[PDB]
DNA sequence: ATATATATATAAT
DNA sequence: ATTATATATATAT
């Protein structure tokens, strides 16, 4: 059924009637604690997923600065060929960063808007299916087509039957994978129809710009008219409108933050595998929590709460959140709450509330601690939006000691600098409406409004060192904050980025682990566990050592084939190779 | 004049039919009674006829314009003609027998089931006789189908066939199969160049004539004896010398009036000495030489800096950054400050050279390395190298003094 | 329109092996030059100029066989007077005595020029042979023409075949060079203006480069900058130590920048007119190629004949012992190593296995190391040699 | 020793049978979270020291069992990922046909599962680290059958330099989601055909 | 007149209707096929030898005389197929001719092997084995295993050039080379009532090809144009015109060539066996070559050689093969080897 | 559409 | 540089 001398092996469920299909969230029913719970925190899920793919394409669309630029190049160097040799051909280098991953929105997001303003034609290639002459032109002229054996007069005649003026683009994503071969081949034939073809070639460049003359010799290179073009902004500005946002409900602990941004600086800059990190975390928060449909919008949330099953009463009383916020009370309060379901729920309606507006207190006292932050040099805390809300989450700020030196700083600094500061603190508040901040909006204007300067600097120092006491706060000592919260930093990390080979390491030099009865404290192993160790080799030599081994441990040859199977495991597993300086010696492993 | 030039631009270029026969008789006396015999009777045989220019296309259509000429001969035989150039495979090749034999209207829609019944329902419908042309590269086809079908019809059949061979290879016995060697009659022509130097003086005359059908004879009196006046001197036979010392090969002769006629005209009506010295100098150019007298400064720089490689570290392939180390001590310390340029316009000195194929890759891998720190051979020899310089318009001085040091 | 300027003897070689128009010519000529010294030009105007019914064809246009037959035989049927295909060569030879037939074709010399003719070579074998015999094989009186920079022994093929008259277009010389650029003068300046200009140019530019298509580009472009003086009225005509004074420092900037295609030509016309881990992988591979294995122990545990191919076992050892913290191997510092490779900036060789082939290089330069080096503040120098 | 030899040499007691009889139940109750997480666009590779063909043998009887699945062994010695292509290509679609390219091939499949959303295939990998698989092609081709909505896969990798066949490029074509699984039964059918190739 | 008809019986194409020398094999492979026939049961047969035994003759011959006796109702009547590897396009194509020779009908070549193989007192006849092979081997195979069947009542005949051939596919009888005797019988059973021929030339071509090859169609072709330089001395064929001709089509062409070469490629040569004997190997590039050549045209006093002449007389020889070379488009890297040997050089040099 | 031969690319020697 | 395998096109079934 598996085993044949092939390579293919589909089953079909074919002559039988079984063509309706199964629906999804079926599947995701894996423990029966309440059906209809898991419907809709799928539901849940779907929408706060399909808010945060929306919300990210648009601030990266946000994010018209360089087309304006190239757009403009796009029509300068065919104003030319509208007046009218040797004309070079005008390209375009767009330097495009070392994230392969996030090209393809940015040459995505390029093609409407240059379809919408200069040319109707604009095409894209790519090496994976180019490596001649014969299929670089042949993918290149179906998909002028719609927007035998051709050959570059087919171009031109297709190019005057269908304008009988506007030029053609044409896109190269990835030039490092491009043979040197056609990119020599193409610039010539298509410099000498100028005059019937206007071309201008943009390449995807991921490298400093380089890589032009090592591929294209300077015979070549003279022919063309280079300009050039132009992730850690683009990260900061995500995480705001994501995260430090109140509109979406879903949050994220210190601890899965720091995995998600760890991936990230230290490893590879990729932003689409941060979006790839929160929505594991999203999927895995309706997951293990039950009571996590009341991760949604507000009145909704309080909307869930009145209609509940009587087991998920009980699973909101066992919360430990819960449970320190009962003991704190009055006597009697806590058998109120303990018995009586419907006492409970509106007890939990109002600490939403408290929740929601203590999130809403929350960042827009952060906002404006960065525009202090960011104005002082030499940046303790950090400079970065990303960097201050790390530091405040994990623990309170001035408990820190860190936070002492900042305030010190803050002391000193000029009457100038204080109207810059306090004008833009003023700013934030008028940009986020329905804040529950309004006296501060006032004493703020008031400072602004009386412009001995030591003295009421002091006062402008001490506004902020009062206003973050009562609302940055790690949100820990918090009740019911586990219904829009998530910590599970082992559970994201190993998923994301994990360690086969330490997985190889551990096991075979320590039995014991994954067999916890007592199989090694410090012979008797699995057969790849005897070899392995013996080594960290004549084969000979080799095969007695492991026939001294396991002989101790338990007209036979049971011992000599165990070192012929436990060997050829080996080598299938990354330790040996045969050499012939003797009848084997290598060691691959050396750590 | 106008007819002169005419008749011997075809002479010469346009290769024609004409009555000299020089060495080849006993050759011509083989063929002749070989097609005489299978033109005539139902004898079959087969030939293997020389390297280029022997005149091996020369001699065939001599006899086969002889046989012609007889009346009973000319109503009733039939020729096609194949090159090996043009049709590579069978199918192209029996395309062409079913249109030369006219009988592509008869052969229609018909289907055969082989290629030899495609072949046998053709001569069914008078001998035949088959000239291929350039025959080495008929037996290069992946059965040699076409070569075994000609042979087999000739040695069983009824049907009277000859089946010429044209080839340039001495050992075209090796090529071929046992079978198709079993079949073919081991009959070889040799039409090698077995003339000596005096024979070689005696056809610079006759070529270099006018015909006796020319209309104004007292030009052509006159034409005549200039010839003989000329043929005897000795300033044409030091060059005469030493193209017969390279090649026997009447080709290269034809190669060499029709540029001595180039200088005739109306204002030099008679041919000079001079002229066939000037018409030995342009065949006789050497070409490498050329190229290195159009090079750049710069880049006659890097070749002997890449001559003193070869020098120390014998035979052993070089970089780029072998080359650029040794240009850097030329120009701090043998030479002088100017010459000290930039190492990217060094590059282009260095990618002009390999455009025009004077250091070749010792291994091609495009993609896999660098432009610099790529081994590279230079394909120009030592001794040219010496010889060009001096002829250089106008090399600098220390340039050519570290080119000897 | 078009003047052909100290191309004279070479020319009259030309029109002399030309002859007449029924007169028969070689079967192949075969030109061979450097990258400008008339090739395209002088060939293609006299070919004009003697209405002479001719084609020419660029050969690294037409990558494939079959696309050059065609557009040999498409321009053929427009001089004579819609759409005829051929596959092989074969066909091909057929059919032009079909064309060639015509009543203004019958008794004239046809010509085939090809221009770029290295690339011939390559299509096919049985090509090149194809074309030097095709006065004898088509019989049509035909001459073919062959512009290359290549000499002609290496076009030579094993077997042999007709040898074509080879002909060469002389180098252009110091004062050649000078007569050709003082021909098409600006209009608005006199005549023995634009020549000093050239006289000084020519100055600088001659060691570096003696094509003519480069400096005819490099006059144009420095042109405004020489006759700026003269109209703000500093100088005159007749002061040339002031005009070519102000070109003097200029020039010896545009060999480095505009003549290496940095600074791009229509910048230089308005520049006048204006007036973690990733990071120690890639420092890894470096100690790994440009060092010997036997004193990899001394610098880690305590560049010239270019990379050296290591294993991933070197590499990895090397990797731990400079970053001062526990690494764990997980998946992405394996997938790391192979980016770089997709990004040519490492390379791997053999490609006997992969997973277990260890074999890369470290493909990338000095200066490129030095700056990440000084990045997360690391010393490569310190490793490489004592 | 010959081959031979192994097949009546079945005597082979393992020494702590009950403590690794209970590491198949506690890695069974993965199974769902892996079957959650195939849906919504992630991938899966289990990572360890032992035999992963048999929890994903279990994995197969326990859940795809109302589902067009296939299964595809590495360690097969005459495998490609041009087998791979053919199985689905021939048997998925029905289709009865040859292909110009594996690039053209690989064309037609991933188009057809673009064309049609009803189609659910799951991809089962037993060995993804053998060394017919380990071309960047192969796994490119692979990668760019990974990256659809209606198709799944589950992997296994043994090799101790595993993930040299994927870059950022790769790990992004696979949303792969890593998994400690180390039982402790021995690599039996493919330590078969390596057997053969020295005493 | 009498040479005439010693053209006529010399030609190839006049086989005789009783073949001397070949009468045991005549007799056992119609004992083989009489065995087969008449008791209506199915066999295989290869056969195999050298090209020039008489192999499609002799077992053209069987095939009449059956046929003969069939005629005369002594067998059972059989109908008859002939294929050649050689003559087919491809080598699908025999069982689309097998279809059409047994039956009306044509199909393509996957249908008419069903359509045998469906349908298997037919004389199979098959020339040319080794041009069937595919790497299948299906076509062999089942060319073998079609006739070992009750419902097939086929008797297959093979032929072909290497006796070790069905081994390979996982009885064969032979056919050995002819000798003295037999051929010398050959050639006087041609012309055994025509004074035509003198015994001595008659035992000198004999001699000749048995000691080279071994061939019939040898000794016909030397003894017509023996016939032919005979009757250019105009009779009686003697020993002188028998030994011009032996050696018009047995000496090689290779020395001759090296005699009436130019004075610089005879040079060329000796360069490069002088540095074949400084050197000692097979192996030398053209630069080495050309730096001997140098000195040689030096001492000689020939003017000195330029590289892009010497390329082209190193190319003329090698033309015409009696070098070994590489393509050009390599220059100065040409490695050569002396395609002949260094004694024929010497003795064509020497004088 | 299947199969095979030839051309070109990639890989191993 | 050559030879072997994979692949791309062309041709025959
Ligand atoms: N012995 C000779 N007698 C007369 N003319 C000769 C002789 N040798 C050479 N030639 C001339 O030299 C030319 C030889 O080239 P020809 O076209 O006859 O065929 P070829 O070049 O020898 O054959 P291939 O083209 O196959 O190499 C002819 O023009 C012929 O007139
Ligand atoms: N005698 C001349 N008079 C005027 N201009 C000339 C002359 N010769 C060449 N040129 C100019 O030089 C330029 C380049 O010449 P050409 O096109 O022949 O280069 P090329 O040698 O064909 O290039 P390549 O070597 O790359 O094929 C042409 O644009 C032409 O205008
Ligand atoms: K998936
Ligand atoms: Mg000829
Ligand atoms: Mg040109
Ligand atoms: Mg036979």
């Amino acid at each position: 059924t598996s085993s044949m001398s092939k390579g293919c092996f589909v089953f079909k469920p074919n002559s039988k009637k079984r063509k309706i299909s199964l629906p999804i969230e079926d599947y995701f029913n894996k423990g029966k604690n309440e059906p209809e719970d898991s419907k809709l925190r799928f539901e849940t899920y779907q929408l706060i997923w399909q808010q945060m793919k929306s919300e990210n394409e648009r601030l990266q669309e946000e994010l018209k600065n360089l087309f304006d630029n190239l757009i403009e190049f796009l029509q300068k160097s065919h104003s030319g060929f509208q007046k009218n040799k040797l004309r070079e051909i005008p390209t375009a280098a767009l330097v495009l960063g070392v994230n392969v991953t996030d090209h393809d929105l940015t040459f995505g997001s390029l093609t409407e808007a240059l379809q919408n303003n200069v040319t109707p034609y604009v095409v894209s290639l790519q090496a994976k299916d180019c490596p001649d002459m014969k299929h670089f032109l042949q993918k290149l002229i179906s998909q002028l087509m719609d927007c035998t054996h051709y050959s570059m007069d087919s171009l031109s005649s297709w190019y005057m039957t269908v304008t009988q003026s506007p030029p053609v683009v044409v896109i190269l994503k990835d030039m490092e994978s491009f043979a040197t071969k056609v990119l020599q081949d193409f610039i010539i034939i298509s410099s000498q129809h100028l005059h019937e073809f206007p071309l201008i070639l943009i390449f995807g460049i991921a490298t400093s710009p380089i890589i032009i003359h090592r591929l294209l010799p300077h015979a070549v290179s003279s022919l063309l008219c280079i300009e050039l073009f132009q992730c850690k902004e683009h990260l900061t500005t995500v995480l705001d409108k994501l995260l430090l946002t109140t509109q979406f409900p879903f949050k994220i602990n210190e601890k899965v933050l720091q995995v998600l941004t760890n991936i990230f600086l230290y490893h590879d800059f990729s932003v689409q595998n941060f979006i790839k990190g929160l929505q594991l975390s999203l999927l895995e928060h309706f997951y293990s929590q039950p009571l996590s449909v009341l991760c949604c919008n507000l009145p909704e949330a309080k909307r869930r709460i009145n209609f509940l099953s009587n087991n998920q009463c009980e699973n909101i009383r066992r919360l430990p959140s819960f449970r320190r916020y009962v003991e704190k009370q009055a006597s009697e309060k806590q058998v109120a709450l303990l018995t009586n379901e419907r006492y409970l729920k509106e007890e939990t309606q109002l600490l939403l509330e408290n929740l929601h507006v203590y999130h809403m207190n929350y960042f827009l006292v952060l906002r404006c601690l960065h525009k202090f932050t960011s104005s002082l040099p030499k940046y303790p805390l950090g400079r970065q939006i990303r960097e201050l809300y790390c530091t405040c989450l994990e623990k309170n700020i001035w408990d820190s000691e860190e936070y002492a030196s900042v305030l010190q700083l803050l002391r000193m600094l000029a009457k100038d600098e204080l109207m810059t500061i306090l004008e833009k603190c003023f700013k934030v508040f008028k940009s986020y409406c329905e804040n529950h901040l309004g006296s501060t909006a006032k004493r703020i204007e008031e400072f602004l409004a009386q412009f001995k300067f030591e003295v009421l600097r002091e006062n402008v120092v001490n506004f902020i060192d009062c206003l973050v006491r009562e609302y940055l706060l790690p949100p820990e000592t918090q009740p019911l904050h586990e219904v829009v919260y998530f910590s599970a930093a082992h559970a994201l990390r190993e998923h994301l980025n994990a360690a086969p080979r330490i997985a190889l390491h551990t096991a075979l030099n320590n039995p014991y682990y994954y067999l916890k009865n007592e199989a090694l404290k410090s012979n008797i192993a699995p057969d790849i566990c005897i070899a392995y160790k013996l080594h960290l080799i004549n084969l000979v030599d080799w095969s007695e050592a492991f026939a001294t081994v396991v002989t101790a441990a338990e007209m036979n040859e049971i011992i000599h084939a165990r070192f012929i199977r436990a060997v050829s495991e080996l080598e299938l597993l990354g330790f040996i190779k045969p050499t012939k300086q003797k009848t084997d010696h290598v060691a691959r492993l050396t750590w | 004049l106008s007819q002169v030039q005419r008749i011997l631009r075809e002479r010469f270029c346009r290769q024609s039919p004409h009555s000299n026969l020089f060495g080849v008789q006993v050759q011509y006396k083989h063929l002749s009674e070989l097609l005489k015999r299978t033109a005539l009777h139902g004898e079959s045989n087969s030939v293997l006829i020389g390297p280029r220019g022997s005149g091996k296309t020369m001699l065939i259509n001599h006899a086969l314009k002889e046989l012609m000429e007889i009346e009973e001969v000319s109503e009733n035989v039939l020729q096609v003609h194949l090159n090996g150039l043009l049709q590579i495979n069978d199918k192209i090749a029996l395309k062409e027998i079913t249109r030369q034999l006219n009988l592509e209207n008869v052969v229609g829609d018909k289907v055969f089931g082989s290629f030899a019944e495609n072949l046998s329902f053709l001569l069914e419908a008078c001998p035949v006789i088959f000239i291929l042309d350039e025959f080495d590269l008929f037996a290069h086809h992946k059965n040699q189908t076409l070569l075994y079908n000609l042979f087999d019809i000739s040695q069983s059949a009824q049907t009277p066939i000859a089946v010429i061979g044209l080839t340039c290879r001495l050992d075209i016995l090796e090529l071929l199969e046992k079978r198709v060697k079993s079949r073919f009659s081991h009959r070889q022509i040799h039409l090698m160049n077995s003339f000596g130097f005096p024979q070689y003086v005696k056809i610079f005359k006759e070529q270099l004539s006018l015909p006796a059908e020319f209309p104004d004879k007292v030009f052509a009196e006159k034409w005549n004896e200039n010839v003989q006046y000329l043929s005897e001197d000795r300033s044409v036979q030091e060059v005469l010398q030493k193209h017969f010392n390279i090649s026997k090969n009447l080709r290269s002769l034809h190669m060499l009036l029709m540029l001595a006629l180039n200088r005739v005209t109306a204002s030099h009506p008679f041919m000079t000495a001079v002229d066939l010295m000037e018409a030995s100098q342009l065949c006789s150019m050497d070409s490498k030489a050329n190229i290195v007298h159009g090079l750049s400064v710069l880049e006659i720089c890097l070749i002997i800096a890449m001559k003193h490689l070869n020098d120390i570290y014998e035979e052993e392939p070089f970089n780029f950054q072998m080359v650029y180390n040794e240009f850097q001590k030329f120009v701090q310390r043998k030479a002088h400050s100017v010459y000290n340029f930039e190492k990217p316009v060094v590059m282009k000195a260095f990618e002009h050279l390999q455009q025009l194929e004077l250091i070749k890759p010792m291994e091609r891998t495009s993609g896999n390395s660098q432009r610099e720190y790529q081994l590279m051979k230079l394909l120009l020899d030592n001794t040219q190298i010496m010889n060009a310089l001096q002829k250089y318009p106008n090399c600098p001085t220390d340039v050519r003094q570290w080119a000897t040091s | 329109e078009n003047v052909v300027l100290c191309r004279e003897s070479q020319v009259s070689i030309l029109q002399s092996l030309f002859g007449e128009r029924h007169h028969f010519s070689f079967p192949s000529i075969f030109i061979y030059g450097h990258t400008a010294s008339g090739k395209t030009y002088v060939t293609q105007t006299l070919l004009k100029t003697l209405e002479l019914p001719h084609v020419f064809v660029n050969c690294v246009e037409c990558f494939t066989l079959r696309l050059l037959l065609e557009q040999i035989l498409n321009k053929l049927n427009h001089l004579s007077s819609t759409e005829i295909t051929c596959e092989t060569f074969n066909d091909f030879v057929r059919l032009f005595k079909q064309v060639t037939t015509a009543e203004n074709l019958k008794d004239q010399t046809v010509y085939i020029v090809l221009d770029k003719a290295e690339y011939l070579r390559d299509m096919e074998a049985n090509l090149l042979p194809g074309f030097l015999r095709l006065q004898e094989l088509a019989d049509r009186n035909v001459t073919v023409l062959f512009l290359s920079e290549i000499v002609w022994e290496k076009f030579r093929p094993n077997t042999g075949c007709f040898e074509p008259f080879v002909l060469y277009f002389p180098d252009y010389s110091i004062g050649n060079l000078q007569k050709i650029l003082s021909h098409d003068h600006p209009p608005e300046y006199s005549a023995d203006f634009y020549a000093a200009y050239i006289n000084i140019l020519l100055g600088v530019f001659y060691t570096v480069c003696r094509d003519l298509k480069e400096l005819r580009h490099l006059a144009v472009l420095n042109f405004p900058k020489y006759c700026e003086p003269v109209v703000k009225g500093e100088a005159s005509e007749r002061d040339t130590r002031k005009l070519w004074r102000n070109i003097e420092p200029h020039l010896k900037k545009a060999m480095q920048t505009v003549y290496l295609r940095e600074i791009s030509s229509s910048q230089w016309e308005k520049l006048q007119k204006d007036d973690y881990y990733s990071k120690f992988i890639l420092i890894a591979a470096y100690l790994a190629s440009y060092n010997p294995a036997r004193t990899d122990k001394r610098f880690f545990l305590k560049h010239l004949l270019g990379p050296k191919p290591f294993p991933l076992d070197r590499l990895l050892a090397i990797l731990y012992s400079i970053v001062d913290s526990r690494v764990a191997p997980t998946a992405n510092i394996f997938s790391q190593i192979t980016s770089l490779v997709t990004l040519q900036l490492l390379t791997l060789v053999g490609h006997d296995d992969q997973l277990d082939g260890p074999k890369y290089k470290c493909t990338v330069s000095l200066d490129f190391i030095r700056a990440i080096a000084r990045t997360v503040n690391f010393d490569i120098i310190k490793y490489l040699y004592d | 020793d010959q081959q031979t030899l192994r097949n009546l040499l079945s005597k082979v007691s393992p020494s702590f049978s009950a403590e690794l009889k209970q590491l198949n139940q506690q890695y069974e109750k993965l199974f769902h979270k892996w079957m959650l997480q195939l849906h919504l666009g992630f991938n899966i590779v289990l990572y360890g020291l032992g035999s992963k063909r048999d929890l994903l043998e279990r994995f197969r009887t326990t859940m795809l069992q109302d589902s067009i699945h296939v299964v595809i062994n590495g360690f097969f010695p005459g495998i490609s990922v041009k087998s791979v292509l053919n199985s689905i290509t021939e048997e998925v679609l029905d289709h009865m046909g040859t292909f110009r390219s594996i690039l053209d091939q690989l064309d037609w499949i991933v188009n057809k599962f673009k064309e049609d959303s009803s189609l659910e295939l799951f991809l089962l990998i037993h060995n993804l680290d053998s060394q017919m698989l380990r071309g960047e092609k192969s796994q490119q081709i692979i990668g760019q059958l990974s990256s659809l909505h209606n198709i799944y896969l589950i992997a296994s990798i043994d090799h101790l330099n595993a993930p040299l066949m994927w870059d950022h490029a790769k790990q992004s074509l696979f949303n792969w989601l890593w998994y400690e699984t180390t039982t402790y039964s021995p690599y039996t059918e493919e330590t078969s055909y390596e057997n053969s190739l020295l005493v | 007149s009498v040479l005439e008809e010693a053209r006529l019986r010399l030609h190839v194409s006049a086989v005789p209707e009783s073949l001397p020398c070949r009468e045991q094999e005549f007799q056992d492979i119609y004992n083989f096929v009489e065995s087969k026939l008449l008791d209506h049961t199915g066999g295989c047969m290869y056969i195999s030898g050298v090209p020039g035994t008489g192999k499609t003759a002799t077992v053209h011959e069987v095939i009449r005389c059956l046929q003969q006796a069939a005629q005369a109702n002594d067998v059972p009547p059989f109908q008859y197929i002939e294929v050649n590897g050689m003559k087919l396009t491809e080598p699908h194509q025999v069982y689309v001719q097998i279809l059409q020779k047994l039956t009306g009908q044509k199909a393509t070549a996957n249908h008419a092997a069903e359509l045998l193989a469906k349908q298997f007192t037919t004389v199979l006849l098959v020339d040319e084995l080794d041009l069937l092979w595919t790497h299948k081997q299906d076509i062999m195979y089942n060319l073998f295993d079609w006739p070992t069947h009750k419902e097939a009542r086929l008797v297959v005949l093979a032929i072909a050039n290497t006796m070790d051939l069905p081994e390979r596919i996982m009885t064969r009888m032979c056919f050995q080379p002819y000798t003295y005797s037999q051929l010398q019988q050959i050639l006087r059973s041609r012309l055994k009532h025509l004074k035509a021929f003198e015994d001595d030339a008659i035992q000198l071509v004999a001699r000749k090809v048995a000691a080279l090859s071994g061939d019939a169609r040898r000794c016909l072709d030397i003894c017509r144009r023996a016939t032919e330089i005979c009757e250019f001395s105009q009779g009686l064929v003697t020993i002188a015109h028998s030994m011009e001709a032996v050696d018009e089509m047995f000496s090689s062409s290779y020395i001759t060539a090296i005699k009436n070469s130019s004075v610089l490629e005879q040079s060329f040569l000796r360069a490069i066996l002088a540095e074949f004997r400084r050197s000692g190997l097979e192996e030398a590039t053209f630069q080495q070559i050309y730096s001997q050549h140098v000195a040689l045209c030096r001492m000689e006093g020939l003017p000195y050689p330029t590289m892009s002449e010497t390329m082209a007389v190193c190319s003329h020889l090698g033309s015409c093969r009696l070098l070994l070379v590489e393509p050009s488009r390599n220059d100065l890297l040409l490695r050569v080897r002396l395609n002949v040997s260094q004694d024929d050089v010497l003795y064509a040099l020497k004088d």
